[PDB]
């Protein structure tokens, strides 16, 4: 009475997150012989999963 | 955002103004998701007696 058995379990995980924000903001105001005014906004969002 | 104003006057008042506003923005977004599994197996049961 012979046996003969075999198990090969495998198992595998593999994640990954990446997250970038960036944000950048400028003002510029200038009042004297004539007002002047300006103002800069740039937002950047990456995500990876 | 931009902005330019300027003021000159003299009199002999005389009246001179200028007045300018200048706003822009803008927005973006974009988004790609992508989730796939697949599993495939056989089980070739062979029995002789
Ligand atoms: C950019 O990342 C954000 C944050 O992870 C994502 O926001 C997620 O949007 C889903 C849309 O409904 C929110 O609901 C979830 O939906 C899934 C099915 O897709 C469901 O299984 C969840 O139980 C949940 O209801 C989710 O809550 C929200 N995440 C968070 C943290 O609030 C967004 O989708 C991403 N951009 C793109 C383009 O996918």
């Amino acid at each position: 009475y012979r046996v003969l058995f075999y198990v090969d379990s495998e198992k595998l995980k593999q994640n990954d997150f990446n997250s970038v924000e960036e944000k950048k903001c400028k003002s510029s105001g200038w009042h004297f012989v004539v007002k002047f005014s300006s103002h800069g906004c740039k937002e950047l969002e990456n995500a990876l999963k | 955002k931009s902005g330019f104003s300027f003021g000159f006057k003299i009199p002999g008042i005389f009246e001179l103004g200028i007045s300018s506003q200048s706003d822009r923005g803008k927005h973006y977004i974009r988004r790609t998701k992508r989730f796939s599994h697949t599993k495939s197996v056989f089980l070739h049961a062979r029995s002789d007696l």
